[PDB]
């Protein structure tokens, strides 16, 4: 099962501050440390800190300036880190991992892409992409759909929630005047289309959204 | 505090080749190095404990070497799973550090892009806009131009592009390009083409549709 | 002996960055570190102390890391009072040494001189000497030019100048040049002038006074 | 209170031979070592060498040309450099400081500046700069006061004794035919001068001197 | 004695897979480990693994793709080195050494040359190279003998069965489609030919032949 | 592991010459080096242990020395025996390593080839094939030029040589060129003559039999 | 072994200049260090051990200081009689070692020569030989030219020449240039003139004798 | 007293082999390490080997040539260095030291220099150089004396047996057709030739001669 828990993620303002949750699962010993990893987009793994919950004791990196403050319920199994007075320097995935005190981290969360932002948040607006009956075809048929005028990132896209991954295309989005957008490729064989079935999942953590969308021909 | 080195900071090889990453310590750190995988958008995933220490779900094509201060990443015949940053950790000294990372490319046979031009939808006029999408997809190398033309003349505003990494199904590259207008401006023209133009074909690849 | 190395010599910085002084040891030192800041005039006052650890007094702004052989002062933020040499020292084995040290500037917006010319007082008079100074405060960048006039002509006998370094109040300069005469000399002349030149008008700043 | 207390000055001839006091306060332990440090003009800092009071075993700097001996008297908290033959070389700021063996110097003196010379000792003149009744003004007026005809360095300066430090200016003395000279600004708004009183006061420690001087408007 | 005793060849196919073996006499101990060496033409010595008999515990260079497995016959004195899924890259002499367990090779095997091809074995062609009558003499005669169509490598060649040595060359083989060929050279003092009899003895391992061939004048 | 560095890569030296062979690792390993000859041919052969320490068999011209990182292996005197390949090997930590090896080479006095050439023999000719062999023997230094010639027309196909790396028994080359036709090609000319050319002379030295 | 290395191998320097001989070792070896003087044609003598302690005999203008891999012999103001070679030699591990040795050199005000002829001896023209000497003394710079002249023309056979190294007594130079025939050839002229060509003044100052 | 007493001198031929001497005087310990080292001409100081007499436990240096084998006669307080088969690469003086076991050498031999020749020792020539009569004069006059056709190397030449030192150049020897050759220097106010006597002394180790030379002026 996933050993951790993260919210996909977080918007926060210029001076303000989140607090990022880390739920473990699967075997706990009191010796087990919780470490925090800082990403920010295109570039590497940074070391944060590191927490002990069977106690409270945590460290952080001195390298960097400190936005951190580690805790964790040891009842809840969670972990948790308050970065506190961000500015968009600040905006990063930040994922969580365990390490049994052995020096490695065997397991990871997917992690909390955190935005600071004045802007707000949007839902995303999803549009098929069937295409047009003067369009020929081979024994292959692309499909696609349009994510558009959301806000923050990020948003995950499946085909037929999970049964659809041969075949798949996400584009990074690209942001324009506070809204970004994408979109996703799909292409089976012509004959399996319209017949059999397919659709494009959408989810946007930061407005808690989700939503199907069936991809038809034209009228 | 331990410095790790990781050079080259981009590998390319060639599909079934073996290939190296180093991993340079700033101090001699015993065997306590351990190695990583980020796939684009993925979280990391241990590959290689303690310098050369299996892990149960890796391939036998992954192993690692070394000690003291130098330590090599190796995979025996790279595939196109294996596109990704990898990256070298110490547990030698406190604070645990990371390497920079490694990006592994894969220098795979050339291949054209499969066009796909796509009208808006009606969902989408509905609300007041209109985006028309071409997808040039799974082609190699990287490098390749879209062009639009409306009703036979080149539009250059309210395009958006984005290209992805390349891709860890086949090592080919692909790219979306977007063209944006209000319903007004889609109404008053008729033939919308999106033209590719890619090394694999003197000729460009164009695709177009009609609203009327 | 351990040889401490502190780069760069000179570190210019934007107000409100973040700012970094290096400090390399000779051979491994644990944590033994301490750096010191030292303002114009001003004794040494120790930042921080073994490395990391703050001390009461300073200010939050100011943090240490390293271990081993390399080692970094950080303030987050710099500000006017930050414009010192900031110090390394090493205790971990005999005897303690210094680092050579780094000058921390802060580039700020420019500004103009703000001239003020003063006459030679009467107590001054009466030894039989005397001195007109003029003060050019409060500008930046440091570069700046001071020209005399007597009676509309020139002069460059009796002139000396001194400069202030960069102020902890403001980031600025400042600069006194001043005119030595006799009396006798100073009694058959009836205007001085001093003259500025810098960068922040075409137009020089001019300010004078007469006897008469 | 200040912890540790020096002299401002001392003039020294080629050849001749001084002794530096370093007294101090506070928290005194038995295991405290007094170090001095040398400071030549627009240059590092510099060990010289260390003592431990309690007892009189004194270490030196190695690198350099000996010139120190270092003593105490246990009796009236006191260490002594005596600083033997010097030469223009040996000119400078030293400093004392103390730390309590565990490495570092938490707390120096204020620190001694030598000077090596065959001249001699000239208190320093001073006199007002109040402006000229041709001159106009801001919000701001700037006076002054301009001391000359001394040696050897340093002499501090302040204004009102203290209580005027916002806008204050000392300039680097020149030296010119074994004399220095230098002026100090200080701007305060026009609307308290003349009525709030101002006044610059000027120490001289190699004669002993402190003279006051008002700055008033001219006759 | 010969301490260690290696087949002179092996041949094996791409993707195939050979078991070497390294047999010992003299002084055996139980604390003594049997290593193997790879050298690749024109290249150095590789460090392969290790194995120590008197347990069957072994360990391999960490720093190359594993093609090894050692293990022992204990009661033979063998040691053996299964190379498995061989390439071309695998082509090259193995030697195996001994090391009392104080960290250097003592002792050696002669090696074992392993190629790896497509192609079949072939042995060898000799034929004399006595001198034309038309060719003039000095107070030495050269004589020759010619080895060729042959496959895989090696080939050792003597002169009267290891009597004659001063005086012989043999020169490197050349491939082309498929087979190796070379020839050696002995120069005698001319008065000793033919009367003392001169012959050249060719051994070729990989088909397990060993041919003389008596090198007569020209009828 | 330990990286074994050697320098030079080759070594030319004259007959009688001391000569000396270095090996630097990349970490302090006491004495713990190890020295090996490789002739042309040969497996390797121990000849210093323990960086200095002879062994039996070994000429005393060999001798070791060095310890920590630089480790130096040297011959009194030089000669022909010497001609080989040298490695050295470390076994003060897991795994042993072995450096990259230094040839030496003897440079001698110059000297003329020895030149004979050879009929097919009638063994050969029987099986349907003719190889002429001439033998380019025990010449200084390396570089010669072989020339076939037929019936006084130079041939260019069919033929091939090989070098012999310098002799362990006089620091000489040698080299083998030989001539494959079919017996109908051989049948149909009457001359053949291998030419050969080398610095020692300007003319070349020819050798020719006819069949008839 | 432990490798030595004194820089620079010359050190020219002032009368009465403080002075630091440099002395880096190849590892760590505490303070075991000690540091030898050798003067023209003496043996050498003991002036630091263990890198700073005195001994008996030398003057307290020399100390040295230092420790690890960094040592420094000093000498404060230099004079005359340190003309020398100055070695560094370490007893930290086995085998002992020495530095290649730097050779001080003192920069004095410029002299002229003083020169003298000498005639042959009686003694020595008896045994049927006749040599003539000039000594070129006590001169700076270094550099300088001698020349013989028999009855006005200038000869260049059978002259030898020597240099004395800087002198300890006053950092000068000294040389002899020594004119050597048989009694036959020295009999058949009458003036002998050494000619010297120096810095110091436009004009040769020259020396001769004559026989009759 | 002289602690250390060693040989000026030793001739060898190609091949041949020599013993050099260093006995010992003052505090001897059986704690005691003699040390041998060579300085080739215009070169550096080279330690060859150290031996404890109290024992007869010797080392040499690896990293040369190994020349030598030492030894002592403990009853006589003697080292002996035997150099063997030696070449013109050998030839050098060679000092002997004495170091108390912990580290540095205290007290060193004069040396040993040994000259490795076919060539024969040859007694020195010496010579006056008193000024000709048409010579004018200072305040100081240079008188000096001639050493020639010698073989080998050293001499040393002294002025009144030690008592003139102040004032005195000897040169480096010149070779030529297989003898040294060289001049000395002395320069002594004019005021006290030839009243008071002036009297080079030379000492050729070599052929143990030793001859003193008045100057008086020329007849
Ligand atoms: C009894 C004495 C033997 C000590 C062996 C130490 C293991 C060393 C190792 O290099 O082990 C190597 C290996 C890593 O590859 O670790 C492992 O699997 C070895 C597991 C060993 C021990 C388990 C951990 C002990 C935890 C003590 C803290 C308890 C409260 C928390
Ligand atoms: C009982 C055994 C435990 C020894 C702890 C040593 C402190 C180490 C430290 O890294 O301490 C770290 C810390 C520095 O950050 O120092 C501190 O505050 C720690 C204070 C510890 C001890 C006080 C000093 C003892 C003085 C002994 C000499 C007495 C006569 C003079
Ligand atoms: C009793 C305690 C003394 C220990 C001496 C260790 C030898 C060190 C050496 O540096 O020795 C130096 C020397 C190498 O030059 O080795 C040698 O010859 C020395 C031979 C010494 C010991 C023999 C090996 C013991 C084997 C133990 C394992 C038994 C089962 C297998
Ligand atoms: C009782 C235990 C104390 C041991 C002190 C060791 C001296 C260390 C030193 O760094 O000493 C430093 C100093 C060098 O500067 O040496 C010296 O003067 C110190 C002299 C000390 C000892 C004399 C030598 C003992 C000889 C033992 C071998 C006897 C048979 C031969
Ligand atoms: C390899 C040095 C040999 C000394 C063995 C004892 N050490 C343990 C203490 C470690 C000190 C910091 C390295 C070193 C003690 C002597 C100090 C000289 C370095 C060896 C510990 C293993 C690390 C060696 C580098
Ligand atoms: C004997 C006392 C042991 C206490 C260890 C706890 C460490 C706390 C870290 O800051
Ligand atoms: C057992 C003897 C201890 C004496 C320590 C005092 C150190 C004096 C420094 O020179
Ligand atoms: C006390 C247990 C000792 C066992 C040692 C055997 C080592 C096996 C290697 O993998
Ligand atoms: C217990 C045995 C001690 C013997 C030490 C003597 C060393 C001899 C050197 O080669
Ligand atoms: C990816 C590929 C091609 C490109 N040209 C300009 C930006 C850019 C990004
Ligand atoms: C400070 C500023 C400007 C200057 N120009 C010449 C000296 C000098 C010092
Ligand atoms: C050895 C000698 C000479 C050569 N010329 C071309 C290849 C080659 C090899
Ligand atoms: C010393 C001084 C000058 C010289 N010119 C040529 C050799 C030589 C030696």
């Amino acid at each position: 099962q996933v050993q951790l828990q993260q919210p996909g993620a977080e918007l926060v303002k210029p001076g303000a501050s989140v607090k990022l949750s880390c739920k473990a699962s699967g075997y706990t010993f009191t010796s087990d440390w919780i470490h925090w990893v800082k990403q920010r987009p295109g570039h590497g793994l940074e070391w944060i800190g590191e927490i002990i919950p069977s106690y409270g004791r945590a460290n952080y990196n001195e390298k960097i300036q400190k936005k951190a403050t580690l805790t964790a319920d040891k009842s809840s199994s969670t972990a948790f880190m308050q970065l506190s007075s961000l500015t968009s320097e600040d905006s990063a995935v930040y994922y969580c991992a365990r390490e049994r005190g052995d020096g490695y981290f065997a397991v990871w969360g997917a992690g909390t892409t955190v935005t600071v932002s004045s802007a707000k948040t949007t839902p995303p607006s999803v549009y098929p992409l069937a295409p047009g009956s003067a369009a020929q075809t081979n024994s292959m048929v692309t499909l696609g759909c349009l994510v558009k005028g959301y806000f923050p990132e990020p948003v995950t896209v499946t085909w037929n929630s999970g049964s659809l991954s041969s075949g798949v295309h996400t584009f990074p989005a690209v942001l324009q005047s506070d809204l970004y957008t994408l979109s996703s490729s799909v292409t089976v064989p012509s004959s399996s289309w319209p017949s059999e079935t397919v659709t494009c999942n959408v989810a946007h953590p930061a407005s808690s959204t989700k939503v199907d969308k069936k991809i038809v021909p034209r009228d | 505090d331990i410095l790790l080195t990781q050079s080259p900071a981009i590998l390319s090889v060639s599909p079934g080749e073996r290939v190296s990453f180093s991993c340079r310590a700033s101090q001699s750190i015993g065997t306590d190095i351990h190695w990583y995988q980020q796939r684009t958008n993925g979280s990391p995933r241990l590959l290689i404990k303690y310098a050369s220490e299996s892990i149960s779900g890796i391939p036998s094509r992954f192993s690692g070497s070394g000690s003291g201060t130098d330590f090599t990443l190796s995979i025996n015949s790279v595939e196109s799973e294996d596109i990704a940053n990898y990256y070298c950790q110490q547990s030698n000294r406190w604070p645990f550090t990371f390497g920079s990372g490694t990006k592994l490319e894969i220098k795979r046979a050339d291949a054209a892009p499969t066009v796909s031009i796509f009208p808006p939808s009606s969902e989408q006029l509905t609300s007041g806009g209109a985006s028309v999408v071409c997808f040039l997809n799974n082609f190699y190398p990287k490098d390749i131009n879209v062009k639009w033309k409306i009703d036979g003349s080149e539009r250059q505003n309210g395009v958006l592009n984005s290209w992805t990494d390349q891709d860890s199904k086949d090592s080919t590259y692909s790219m979306s390009s977007t063209l944006t207008l209000t319903k007004d401006e889609y109404e008053r023209h008729n033939s919308y083409t999106c033209e590719a133009t890619h090394k694999t074909s003197t000729s460009p690849i164009v695709k177009s549709f009609n609203r009327n």
